[PDB]
């Protein structure tokens, strides 16, 4: 079956469950499996949760809100939102040659050293979670920027909520 | 063989007629004074010495602005990838400009801002340090 | 046959070439007409003329410099006119397929590029008018870095 | 008396004065009223002189 | 309430979603991250083969994009043009500058209510794809219109 | 067919379209063609647009309003009014020996150098458009007058609108 | 397929005259400003240049509105320079106002010199590590 905290970092044998409830037809179980392990349904599942995906050229980017995937003002990872993290591992499993950059961003409230240190901690936590699921250490790099290059306006409430985020970029070659 | 004369435009409003007749007289009064003044005191120097051009001062812009000077100069400098600097104290009565042009280079935009600033402020450009500098006048 | 003439001072000259010559002439020439049909190359240092008519046909290379009151240029295919450093007052230039022109008009410039041909100017004239037909192109191709470049006016500003 | 230029090639130049007198100048020669020539520029219409001033195109 | 305005005029959320969906199916890329917006257009749908001359039928696409841009409120727009490598660096720097000048002029002729439009052409300096086999058919010859929605 | 911006400066094969919609009668297609390529219908089409034609002796004159055939205060040519320009080329195709003079005129508002320079620019643009459609360079001349010799009164609005114009004169011999 | 006209085009023989008058008035304004403006050449501009020593590139954050000597002495002390004064302080002191969040000290010194005007001057010697405030007689 499935162990809810990260399945002991083992790949879950997901397809056999569908082909067991459908043989308990084999062809219908194979069609349901080959639909849900495809890339577009995984992309739609990240769309169903609060994670944004942007593809432009051969550069791909994931945008993750710290509001739902971290506990408040800490580098601890929020354990109720494990389906999103498992879907991130499943999507990242499709590109086994590229290099990964993870970058952390906060808003403008507080002191500068505080913002930089919190960003660095959160980026390292997400990089460590990526490394512990099988990805080799030579493919990864984490960086924490402060309020360096924002994407919304910090003088309003919703845009300031949209500014606190984690960026994941990766190439193809 | 119908007879017709070429300019046939949309209908006109008599308010616009009255404004046009006032504006023409304003314009040629303006012409005579500028002619007299150019004759009396001929200018000798040009702000090309203080604002030379550079590479990536040749990106182009079209602008419609009616506010204070600092934010516009900051936007132009940020588009030109230059640092922005302010010298002196800003006055309490603000320095207002009004620019309405179309497709001219940023060096000319900066020169027109410099010309309209008048006796209140000045623009300098240092291309070796990539700096746009606005300085206020020591008045009041 | 290559040709190297150093020093010509004539008040009239007419040149037509048919084969593959490689000629270069120096001096002061009041040239009037030029027709090229081969793989001829030609260069002149100074000309102080009044009206030029150039017709180039197959693959010809021309390199002039000097003062011209009125210029008419026709390029047909695979022809290159290196009219940079030739400062002209009036220019009429027409280019057909896969031909290259370098123009230096001062007062008035009139140009047409029809299909996959190129016109490059190098001076900002007081009045400019350019037309494009299929895939031809007229480009600015100036420096961008000179300290005293001058921008367009109300009267120069045409949009290609 | 002041001097202008007419046409510029890499290496030599052709000039006109106020009086209508033509002149041909080398990379290094002597002209009256300016002095000694040390730079002929081809891409930009400017020639520096020994007296620190530059001669350029007409307007 | 009957005499104050109740919304910004001529703008509707359904119209924004409809036109964004139609543009993405047509092939013009519209993306939004935070409050920044990007419209990316392939150069083959606008120009001839590396000449700054528009086709006559692409003005409908520019009209559609202008109708999209009138839905927002904004301060500055940037238009930047990029091309592919043909002859030298100068020829395509001149080409991209001419292309951006023409496109931003037609957009300014239509009623986009912006205060500044900046135009630049970068040549073939910043490619978004390592596959460089096409000419003007290449995916990395494009024009990009970027802005920030203001309040 | 027809390319709307100037047909790539090619002569449009106009007659074959009429004889194809009438053979798709041949005699009716020839009568419709020989009516619409005649001089009087072309003159009536310029009458239908806003262009005036005056014939007196062996001198012929076209009067063109800048208000509809140029963009505002610029030497750029207005591309929506291309049928009128194509009809001008068609009418001018009938006199292949004469010499052409084009003259530009503005009204009285502004400075003198400004008026002269704008007139010169507009006259050159229309001369270049004539030259690019096949007419040889030895047959053409452009001149820009300011407010030199007006045809209406500049103190009233409609007459001042009628004063801004382009004049095209040509001879027979 | 479609070219549309400009949306606010002067398509009216009164509006056209109004717009031409509006063009010519602004041309005359540009002419007046060009005659009226006085400039200085960049050769003889009397403002302190950036002294580009290594210690004067450190970033700072200043809020001050008061006499010039105390603020310049603190700037000198922060740059590990020495500081000396040549002249006589007037009865009414020289008052400046600096309000910046992240800016270097060499340019703070440049602003101090610009705001002081004709009454005082600032000299920087970067071999004998000293700055000097000189009064006007």
């Amino acid at each position: 079956c499935f162990h809810p905290p990260y399945n002991n970092f083992q790949p879950d044998r997901r397809a056999v469950k569908r082909v067991g409830v459908d043989t308990g037809g084999g062809t219908v179980g194979l069609v349901a499996s080959i639909y849900r392990d495809s890339k577009r349904k995984i992309i739609r599942d990240l769309q169903k949760q609060d994670i944004q995906y942007v593809e432009y050229g051969d550069t791909r980017t994931l945008i993750i809100p710290t509001d739902k995937y971290f506990m408040f003002s800490s580098p601890r990872l929020n354990e109720i939102c494990y389906p999103g993290l498992n879907n991130v591992i499943r999507l990242l499993n499709f590109y086994p040659q590229s290099t990964i950059y993870v970058a952390g961003f906060t808003d403008n409230v507080g002191s500068r050293s505080h913002k930089r240190k919190l960003s660095q901690a959160q980026a390292e936590t997400m990089m460590t979670f990526l490394w512990a699921n099988g990805i080799a250490a030579k493919r990864l790099k984490a960086e924490g920027y402060g309020d360096k290059n924002a994407i919304s306006d910090n003088a309003i409430i919703h845009g300031s909520a949209q500014n606190r985020r984690i960026e994941i970029q990766w190439f193809t070659s | 063989m119908k007879f017709k004369k070429p300019p046939i435009n949309n209908p006109s409003d008599d308010a616009t007629i009255k404004l046009a007749e006032a504006a023409v007289s304003v314009s040629d009064s303006m012409l005579e004074m500028a002619k007299v003044e150019k004759v009396i005191t001929p200018p000798s120097k040009d702000n090309t010495l203080t604002i030379p051009n550079a590479y990536n001062l040749q990106a182009r812009a079209s602008v419609d602005w009616s506010g204070p000077i600092e934010e516009l100069t900051a936007r132009i400098a940020k588009a030109a990838h230059f640092r922005f600097r302010v010298l002196g104290k800003s006055p309490s009565v603000p320095v207002l400009i009004s620019i309405s042009t179309k497709d001219e280079s940023l060096a000319e935009i900066l020169r027109d801002i410099d010309y309209q600033a008048g006796k209140k402020a000045s623009i300098h450009v240092y291309p070796n340090s990539q700096v746009v500098e606005l300085r206020y006048a020591k008045i009041y | 046959g290559v040709t190297q003439i150093n020093g010509v001072s004539s008040r009239n000259l007419q040149i037509v070439l048919k084969g593959d010559p490689k000629v270069l002439i120096s001096g002061f020439v009041n040239l009037r007409q030029l027709d090229m049909y081969g793989k001829g190359t030609l260069s002149l240092y100074w000309i102080k003329s009044d009206t030029l008519t150039i017709r180039a046909k197959k693959a010809a290379k021309i390199q002039l410099a000097g003062i011209v009151n009125r210029l008419d240029v026709e390029l047909w295919d695979f022809a290159q006119f290196k009219g940079k450093y030739l400062r002209a007052q009036r220019s009429f230039v027409k280019t057909h397929d896969k031909s290259v022109a370098e123009i230096s008009a001062v007062n008035h410039q009139s140009s047409l590029a029809t299909d996959a041909s190129d016109i490059y100017y190098y001076n900002l004239s007081k009045t400019r008018a350019d037309f494009m037909a299929f895939n031809g192109s007229v480009l600015d191709m100036r420096e961008w870095g000179q300290s005293d470049l001058k921008d367009f006016d109300r009267y120069n500003k045409q949009f290609p | 008396i002041i001097y202008y230029i007419q046409a510029v090639i890499p290496g030599r130049a052709w000039l006109i004065g106020s009086n209508g007198s033509t002149l041909t100048v080398r990379e290094g020669s002597k002209i009256p009223g300016y002095g000694m020539v040390k730079l002929i520029d081809s891409l930009q219409g400017r020639i520096l002189t020994s007296s620190g001033q530059v001669i350029k195109f007409s307007q | 309430v009957p005499k104050l305005p109740c919304r910004v005029d001529g703008a509707c959320d359904a119209t924004i979603i409809k036109m964004m969906t139609d543009l993405n199916k047509k092939g013009i890329k519209v993306a939004s991250v935070g409050q920044n917006y990007l419209i990316s257009i392939p150069a083959s749908a606008l120009f001839a083969d590396q000449s700054p001359r528009l086709n006559w039928a692409s003005y409908s696409l520019l009209n559609e994009i202008a109708a999209f841009l009138k839905q927002f409120r904004k301060i500055a727009i940037t238009v930047t043009s990029y091309s592919s490598k043909y002859v030298s660096v100068k020829r395509e720097r001149a080409l991209t500058l001419a292309r951006s000048r023409v496109v931003s002029e037609y957009l300014w002729s239509q009623g986009v209510d912006s205060r500044i439009i900046f135009t630049q052409g970068l040549g073939s300096d910043k490619p978004i794809t390592s596959y460089t086999l096409g000419g003007d058919r290449s995916p990395n010859a494009r024009v990009e219109i970027t802005f920030r929605r203001a309040v």
